[PDB]
């Protein structure tokens, strides 16, 4: 219609800076297809791979701080905990592990998961973790008695990231079924089930300041505050690879890894993408990996890390784009 | 033949058997915290 | 198939069958409109619209399952459970074009 | 319970030469233990044709046959025996002969060699 | 005694079999081969239960002679068995009792 | 290629600088 | 116009697209603190359920008519929960809301063959075979080097 | 030595199994070898290969390859794109029964996609069928005395999927409902009962 | 004999007792209530030795189907699937041979997938066979079958 779109034009978008590439760290011998950030300092950040190891970084060195070596298959996701000195990581092999971060060393491998688990997200406010794997299935773990105490049946297929938000919509799934669930644990059942997208959502973020979840299919990027559980806004993400990190900045800088490598970033609720970059890879490596595949910025919010399919971690520092819509 | 490939995994919930796995068991009954 | 007796003996057999069949490969599609068509043949109007509504229980987004049991409820002159069907069809995919069409 | 177990449960009241008397007693009487064709599993050293429905059963392939006493032995004391088969497809009763003058078989009415 | 039937007729088991035949009265029709010439068998639940084992192996017989290759030999002798069966079945009917 | 280009850092890390011992976090209470 | 209400316009439309000072808030601390408690207490108490349940060790009313309910203490040799006997239950989707399912909106390329492997035919389905020049320098150069001096060791 | 009726067999064998598994298709025939199968599909069976003659533009190609690398053969038959013999010969000039019965075998094998597996599966549902048909047969036979059939034997707590219903999915109570079909159902049945008579 | 003095022994043994207490509380228990009410579906864990491999490349595959259905539209591609998974593992094949895996029909896009996941799989062999070889040096419970299985991968690694 043209009361929407003269209304877009209307409107602008605020001068997010642009990234540039700062460092690289090719230390991992695998795809670095998870990577997690302190939330309580940002010194360190660790990121599980391919390689079955998971290593800690240290930002400021870009210094491979430390191994560990708790899985057997590759680990999928990862998740350190703010209000415990936890590490919680999952990998393929089926283990929901927790590392304990005063040793080093594992503590409680959650069993229940029948098949690779996906992704966790520790609850930010319990002691409490949520996993979900090609299972088809989210259980949430009570971490004390590690033992999956409730489990959400919903979803038909594999599901992805499973982030967990404070409020009732305490699990936001997003699965291989396009659907991305909001869930009440306590009622043991969905609230409201966003089916907007097309293809397999193999990716969603929560916003820190804004209570909203952004979620990528293979290409739009849908973007929506969970109150509701209703749509917020459609990024311009029209012709961008297929999406596989879709992290969220502090300032409202959404980024989108593609399986391209093409790092497309956005302006959060606007819907504007303001810029592109180009993957590299390093001479020996071909020009079909280099692949964003897991990524996420610290805490502050000025770097984005991306681990990257070359078998490296590059991490990112910081005149706008035209709008143009349809 | 039967040697077969695959579409899906699942997952179904039926009763709990009651068994006393040994991993199950208990162990770090004390969760640790942060500072703040 | 001379007595009734002997029918029901195939057609259970065959229903087990098909049972066994969807069993492994429950997201298969093929077989469950196969399942459906055998039912409506049959004459038992309830196990088809049944083994239908299975059938989309496990893959809602599978167009043709949906196409193939309207024709059925329409087949047999069902007219107004036709439309219900239809109708659910429409709510649960809008953008699909093939379904208004109908 | 186990395979490699060492002594099975005897009754309190077992002579063991009175209870074998009883065993042969009730040998006569018995179905299996008095016939012919006992069981036998056997690779098929021949390679040979089934003369019925052709079927091309190669060497080495592995049968549960019927091994049987030929009671005219070869020689004087050292036996001989048929070693009943059935094609896979149709199932015809191939059997074979071990005539050891030359160190190897003979068939009797099954098929052919080749 | 590898494939059971070595196992089944094992001196313990036959041993074991004799124990319970005389003591309870536990026999095993299907074990035994049942007899060829009858009225050498005063007893009757003997006689009823050779009828039983009689019966069984003729259903047997007739279970397996329709099936698809029927042009087959073996279907053509079980014919004549399955006849000779039915013979044993009905002399089992003799009329002592 | 690039990423060795211009003034931006590759690091290649083999070995764990920090012990695999040492402690990532570390919970002190009271001396 | 059921299937109008079932399936509405503004679940396709972004509500930001239109008002971009809109902001969802982010939610007040007290409400957080009390879903926290809410869930706390409920993920607690099923916790201390599956505790009891696990075999080792370590009042109501009807209509008008009130009635005190018991638990009497079992013998502690027979089978804690005599019901259960591990059996498989199928569950019915039971949904009978409608899911609205919502979306927007070269052929030949994106098509993919069907391959035949060289080293594996599971049906044993035959099929009709379907199964630089330039050398640098040295190899001219090499070869005059080598020739020559033959000659020249001849001569 | 290679016959000729042998060397299409083998052709034959390879677009079957596989340019890489020497193995079956040397069984296949009796006489040669694995090993020396894959070689004389090599030398001369493959397509890709150019066994023929080419210009003499290749051929001085061919020979001042040879002046430059000294006999390393297989090298130069690379570089050509040519066999290695047949460029080499190049570079120096500038019973009946067995075949029948291996021949049967060798149809035989080539086009049954079977083995015990699949053989076994087939008869036993053929002999399953023919079972089934015979109790009919009986029933028939036996049908002025009441006669009800066998069913079959459940292994685990299953479903005779005759009576019960299986695991029914709602017909989704929806707003224009009418009540015709429940009649339409009833009528359908009807006409069962007289064909059941 | 005749050297009574039982206690000490006795002591010993009560102790072991104390041990097996909870152990049997566990095993034997745990088989009584099997006897009553046995288990209903079971989770096999592949933190084992055996069945590790065969996991990850199911894993693989399902990640590569992904991909794939994320990467372009299809009309009954549960069909398409099963080629696919074909075409990766004859790529594997190839790469295990060093045969370049060259089919003039598969699209750029899914090509370099499939190129791009073998490469993964590489890398997590090739290391794999590496650390199992430096175990053998040492003398660290190599299984039979897996130092046939990494003579034989790091023969065909020296092929290459």
């Amino acid at each position: 219609i043209v009361n929407r779109y003269e209304k877009l034009l209307s409107q602008r978008p605020e001068w997010h800076a642009p990234w540039k590439l700062s460092r690289v760290i090719n230390g991992h011998l695998g795809w670095v297809r998870c990577v997690a950030i302190d939330p309580v300092d940002n010194e360190w950040f660790i990121t599980g791979s391919n390689d079955t190891t998971m290593k800690v970084w240290d930002l400021a060195t870009g210094k491979l701080k430390t191994t560990l070596a708790g899985h057997v298959m590759t680990v999928r996701d990862v998740a350190v905990s703010d209000r415990h000195p936890y590490l919680f990581s999952v990998s393929e092999d089926k283990t929901v592990k927790c590392w304990d971060l005063e040793k080093n060393q594992i503590i409680r491998d959650y069993y229940g998961h029948l098949s690779g688990v996906r992704t966790v997200s520790i609850h930010p406010t319990l002691d409490l973790i949520a996993t979900a794997g090609r299972d088809s299935v989210i259980k949430l773990w009570d971490m004390r008695t590690r033992i999956p105490v409730i489990t959400l049946v919903g979803h038909k297929g594999p599901i992805n990231q499973v982030q967990c938000t404070p409020v009732d919509p305490q699990v936001v799934s997003s699965s291989t079924d396009a659907t991305v669930r909001l869930w009440d644990v306590v009622a043991g059942k969905t609230m409201k089930v966003l089916t907007h997208h097309k293809r397999s959502v193999r990716a969603t973020a929560l916003h820190p300041k804004e209570f909203s979840v952004a979620s990528a299919c293979t290409d739009d990027i849908r973007s929506w505050g969970l109150a509701e559980g209703s749509l917020l806004t459609n990024f311009e993400s029209e012709k961008t690879g297929i999406i596989n990190t879709l992290s969220i900045n502090q300032d409202d800088v959404l980024f989108a890894g593609g399986d391209n490598g093409v790092l497309s970033f956005y302006d959060y609720k606007s819907g504007h993408k303001y810029q592109s970059l180009a993957t590299r890879e390093m001479v020996g490596s071909l020009e079909g990996e280099r692949s964003v595949l897991c990524s996420t910025f610290d805490k502050t919010g000025l770097r984005l890390i991306t681990g990257e399919a070359d078998k490296s971690i590059k991490i990112w520092k910081q005149p706008g784009l035209a709008w143009n819509p349809n | 033949p039967q040697l077969e490939a695959r579409s899906g995994a699942k997952a179904a919930a039926y009763t709990p058997t009651g068994i006393e796995h040994a991993r199950l068991l208990p162990g770090h009954t004390t969760l640790k915290y942060r500072k703040f | 198939i001379l007595d009734l007796e002997e029918l029901r003996e195939y057609q259970r057999r065959k229903r087990t069958e098909y049972e066994g069949y969807l069993k492994r490969n429950r997201l298969d599609m093929g077989q469950w409109i196969r399942y459906a068509q055998f039912e409506i043949e049959q004459h038992d109007m309830r196990r088809a619209r049944s083994i239908f509504e299975r059938a989309l229980l496990v893959d809602s987004s599978f167009i043709p399952l949906w196409i193939r049991y309207i024709d059925a409820e329409l087949k047999v002159k069902c007219i107004n459970h036709a439309r219900n069907l239809m109708n659910r069809a429409i709510s649960t995919l809008p953008r699909v074009d093939k379904l208004w069409y109908k | 319970s186990e395979r490699k177990a060492i002594n099975k449960y005897y009754p309190p009241d077992y002579n063991p030469l009175e209870a074998e008397k009883l065993s042969r007693k009730m040998a006569k009487k018995l179905k299996t233990m008095n016939k012919s064709h006992a069981s036998i599993r056997l690779m098929t050293p021949f390679s040979m044709r089934c003369l019925e429905c052709n079927e091309y059963i190669p060497k080495s392939r592995k049968f549960n046959g019927k091994k049987e006493l030929l009671k005219e032995k070869y020689l004087d004391s050292i036996k001989i025996y048929r070693l009943t088969i059935s094609c896979p497809r149709c199932a015809n009763s191939i059997a074979f002969r071990t005539d050891p003058g030359n160190s190897d078989y003979v068939m009797e009415v099954g098929g052919v060699r080749n | 005694m590898s494939r059971n039937v070595d196992k089944a007729n094992s001196v313990l088991v036959r041993f074991q079999e004799q124990q319970a035949e005389s003591a309870g009265g536990y026999k095993d029709y299907s074990r035994y081969q049942r007899p060829r010439n009858v009225s050498k068998v005063k007893s009757i639940k003997e006689a009823n239960e050779w009828k039983r084992q009689v019966s069984k192996e003729i259903k047997q017989k007739s279970t397996r002679i329709y099936d698809p290759s029927l042009n087959e030999m073996q279907i053509a002798e079980l014919n004549d068995e399955l006849n000779n069966l039915f013979k044993e079945w009905k002399r089992w009917q003799w009329h002592i009792d | 290629g690039k990423e060795v280009e211009v003034l931006m850092e590759t690091k290649n890390t083999q070995s764990p600088q920090t012990p695999l011992v040492e402690p990532v976090t570390e919970r002190t209470k009271l001396q | 116009d059921q299937i109008a209400k079932n399936v509405k316009l503004d679940d396709f439309i972004p509500k930001r697209q239109s008002n971009f000072e809109l902001s969802v808030p982010l939610p007040t601390k007290a409400e957080i603190q009390e879903c926290t408690a809410r869930t706390k207490s409920y993920i607690q108490r099923l916790v201390n359920a599956k505790l009891a349940n696990s075999n080792n060790r370590a009042l109501l009313l009807n209509n008008s008519h009130h009635i005190e309910v018991v638990s009497k203490q079992m013998d502690p040799l027979l089978p804690r929960f005599v019901g259960k006997k591990a059996r498989k239950v199928v569950a019915p989707t039971e949904n009978d809301e409608v899911v609205p399912v919502l979306h927007m909106d070269d052929p030949n390329e994106w098509k993919i063959p069907a391959a035949v492997s060289n080293w594996k035919n599971p049906n044993g389905y035959t099929v009709a075979l379907e199964r630089n020049n330039t050398i640098n320098d040295g190899f001219m150069k090499l070869s005059e080097a080598l020739e020559n001096a033959d000659k020249k060791a001849r001569q | 030595v290679w016959t000729n009726v042998e060397d299409q067999i083998l052709k034959a064998a390879v677009q079957k199994y596989g340019t890489h598994q020497w193995s079956k298709v040397a069984s296949l025939l009796q006489k040669k070898t694995a090993r020396q199968s894959e070689l004389r599909w090599n030398e001369y069976l493959n397509p890709k290969l150019n066994f023929t003659e080419f210009s003499k533009e290749e051929d001085a190609q061919l020979l001042d390859l040879a002046r430059e690398l000294p006999n390393q053969w297989r090298t130069i038959a690379d570089m050509m794109a040519r066999p290695a013999q047949v460029c080499v010969e190049r570079y120096n000039r500038l019973l009946e029964d067995e075949e029948k019965e291996m021949l049967a075998e060798a149809r035989a094998r080539l086009l049954n996609t079977q083995g015990k597996k699949a053989t076994r599966k087939i008869r036993e549902r053929m002999l399953e069928e023919s079972k089934r048909i015979a109790e009919l047969q009986k029933r028939r036979e036996l049908k002025q005395a009441g006669i009800n059939v066998a069913i079959k034997k459940p292994k685990k707590k299953y479903g005779t999927d005759i009576d019960y219903n299986e695991d029914i999915v709602y017909e989704q109570a929806p707003m224009p409902g009418i009540y015709d079909t429940s009649t339409e159902d009833r009528q359908i049945k009807k006409k069962f009962e007289q064909f059941e008579r | 004999p005749g050297c009574g003095f039982w206690q000490p022994a006795w002591r010993v043994w009560l102790n072991f007792l104390r041990g097996t207490i909870p152990l049997l509380e566990r095993y034997i228990g745990n088989l009584i209530t099997r006897q009553f009410e046995g288990r209903s579906n079971e989770i096999v864990k592949t933190t084992t030795k055996q069945r590790l491999d065969a996991y990850y490349d199911l894993e693989l595959r399902n990640s590569v189907m992904d991909d794939i259905l994320e990467m372009m539209p299809e009309s009954i591609r549960q069909k398409k699937a099963r080629t696919i998974l074909q075409h990766l593992s004859e790529a594997w094949r190839c790469w295990k041979a060093n045969i370049p895996w060259d089919v003039p029909g598969m699209p750029a896009p899914i090509k370099k997938i499939i190129e791009r996941y073998i490469k993964s799989k590489a890398d997590a062999w090739v290391s794999a066979a590496h650390y199992n070889r430096e175990r053998i040096k040492r003398g660290a419970h190599v299984e039979k079958t897996m130092v046939k299985k990494n003579l034989g991968r790091l023969t065909r690694l020296w092929i290459k």
